RNA sequence: CCGCCGGGCAGCUUCCGGGAAACCAAAGUCUUUGGGUUCCGGGGGGAGUAUGGUUGCAAAGCUGAAACUUAAAGGAAUUGACGGAAGGGCACCACCAGGAGUGGAGCCUGCGGCUUAAUUUGACUCAACACGGGAAACCUCACCCGGCCCGGACACGGACAGGAUUGACAGAUUGAUAGCUCUUUCUCGAUUCCGUGGGUGGUGGUGCAUGGCCGUUCUUAGUUGGUGGAGCGAUUUGUCUGGUUAAUUCCGAUAACGAACGAGACUCUGGCAUGCUAACUAGUUACGCGACCCCCGAGCGGUCGGCGUCCCCCAACUUCUUAGAGGGACAAGUGGCGUUCAGCCACCCGAGAUUGAGCAAUAACAGGUCUGUGAUGCCCUUAGAUGUCCGGGGCUGCACGCGCGCUACACUGACUGGCUCAGCGUGUGCCUACCCUACGCCGGCAGGCGCGGGUAACCCGUUGAACCCCAUUCGUGAUGGGGAUCGGGGAUUGCAAUUAUUCCCCAUGAACGAGGAAUUCCCAGUAAGUGCGGGUCAUAAGCUUGCGUUGAUUAAGUCCCUGCCCUUUGUACACACCGCC
């Protein structure tokens, strides 16, 4: 498993991904079931947000013993830019653009053109 | 759960009869075919179609197995 | 719940289906400009002949 | 009063240095080992016992063994977790203040039990009990009393022909027109059959062999890391005295600073939008009213009030309908209260900061699920098959026990006229044979028989409802409430209802006159009643899930019971008090 779902979770966080989770629920080299959960960086766990961002999967796997679960879940960093990424914002998110010029007080004078 | 003890008349899977069969044909000194019994009533069992004497059973199996009458 | 138990929680799966209509009067190559091109997505286009 | 000095009782503080740790000016000077000396311990019990000696008037005192048994007992600190500890805070699965009930009766069906061949069965406090969508004639269905059927893949073996037995119309039978079998035989004809291994299923087994999915601890406030800072280090702070808040939510005090998941923000939803874009699959609206139009009605007549239509439309429009874009509502203003911050309270304009769900973290739990899964570990079973079915039967059975429902107990009501107000849906023509229904006759009625629209905003369908509302009986009689249990008919679904299928029509005509011990539900369009859809459906619901409709009383706070959060604390508990002893 270890060495496996690291591979895995490197990869998807290499790739481009705001963060990431793996969980591998099933009987591992005991009679008893496990479960196990290797995580990486960001992840949001509720509201409709989930819905357009996760990319949720589950998947079994056979095994010459029994069967494990995998569950992927990735979170999308279209956020930062999709092109136009969905909504984008995570709406907690704001970006204040920044003052950018406000220079000069000074005394008045004028122009013409 | 129970463990089953079958009232003891344990029932016979049966054989069809062994039978040559085609031994009864009346070849009469050259070559002739035609013997005499009862008969169905089909269409691919064509007139030749041929019956018996059993405990009852008499029957015809030639529309491949498809038409036995009930006598 | 698959199977029977626990305190008894549903779900409510909805699916909308909102309809628009637009009439309109035209030869068939107006018909069959405006109906083959704006396609693409999961979206269904009927087209009337006429009144019935 | 202010100093100093000796020796006393003590305090705080600290990276001396100690110290397993708690702590300790001394427990400091100890692998950098010894200033002097006294006593005294060597795992725990047995045991401070037995025995011996001695002192004592005696309780007893002092001295003081072993066999045996025993693996830890113990100490210091850690997280837990539970206190019949303490502060804070919170939930109507809590209470208060109530109503509604519930718990009583009958009935329904849920389970328990007995009974029964069979009443398959899962599910056991809560978070098992109209729950498995679990309303079952047949199927379901597995289960019993049978009884058929083979659907034995596959290969590996065995079977060229005096045709391997593929497949057999009248009777013995059998339930069966099951050649499934006891003679006869007439065809397909390279199938067949018999071994062996091996499957193939199985609503067989095991949910403590698992996946997923679910339930819940728990819509409770919680959880986590980067860097700092503390601890040799598990760990700890950050993560908190207090005010606040639905909510470690915030501000602030602040060895922490700035971050992440949960909460919040979001989505759906629900309500202000004579503001916009529009709409013969909405409505339409009101017209213009051009009419028909009958006195439908007013009115002598002009004129008018009004349903219906005659519409159509090349009116006109969105006043309601619909659904798109929008806006808005944001503690936004003012006055209190408040550390005068975070906010709270009142009032203004107005929807006053809260209309209601879904989504829901870390982390759990032999929760449930193998019978939702062609998800399945292993196990069984495997032809006489637990493979799949036909016929029947059971799952419905009944001295008792509990669980969710409904209907009553009546006159703010019962039955007798009448008037009259929707909403969310739903519908045919659907994966294998099957609807939604408008309007004609017939019949009382169930219904029947005629015929009509309907991929539907068109047809059902101004969805023409009940309560409700209005019109007469009745008179507090277990009565006309109630309405069980049976007698008898008649329809309908279904190939078939016996095991009253469902419905109607008759006929009988019960307990209950407000429910003993308990206990859940909740604050606004809320409880309750009330139908109505949906789901379940051939047949069909006393089931749920939605929907309006009629619409109350009362709390608006507290922790008094039950149970939850934090903090401090105690803890011999860490299978965590349902403990340990
Ligand atoms: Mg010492
Ligand atoms: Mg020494
Ligand atoms: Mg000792």
């Amino acid at each position: 498993v270890r060495r496996a779902c690291y591979g895995v979770l490197r990869f998807i966080m290499e790739s481009g991904a705001k963060g990431c989770e793996v969980v591998v629920s099933g009987k591992l080299r005991g009679q008893r079931a496990k479960s196990m959960k290797f995580v990486d960086g960001l992840m949001i766990h509720s509201g409709d947000p989930v819905n357009y961002y996760v990319d949720t999967a589950v998947r079994h796997v056979l095994l010459r013993q029994g069967v494990l679960g995998i569950k992927v879940k990735i979170m999308l960093p279209w956020d930062p830019t999709g092109k136009i990424g969905p909504k984008k914002p995570l709406p907690d998110h704001v970006s204040i653009v920044e003052p950018k010029d406000e220079i000069l007080p000074t005394t008045p004078i004028s122009e013409q053109k | 759960k129970k463990s089953y003890t079958t009232p003891k008349k344990n029932k016979h899977k049966r054989k069809k009869v062994k039978l040559a069969v085609l031994k009864y044909y009346k070849v009469d000194e050259n070559g002739k075919i035609s013997r005499l019994r009862r008969e169905c009533p089909s269409d691919e069992c064509g007139a030749g179609v041929f019956m018996a004497s059993h405990f009852d059973r008499h029957y015809c199996g030639k529309c491949c197995l498809t038409y036995c009458f009930n006598k | 719940t698959p199977c029977g138990e626990g305190s008894k929680t549903w779900d409510r799966f909805q699916m909308r289906i909102p309809k628009r209509l637009i009439d309109l009067h035209s030869p068939s190559e107006i018909v069959k400009q405006i109906t083959s091109i704006s396609i693409e997505p999961g979206v269904e286009v009927e087209v009337t002949i006429a009144d019935a």
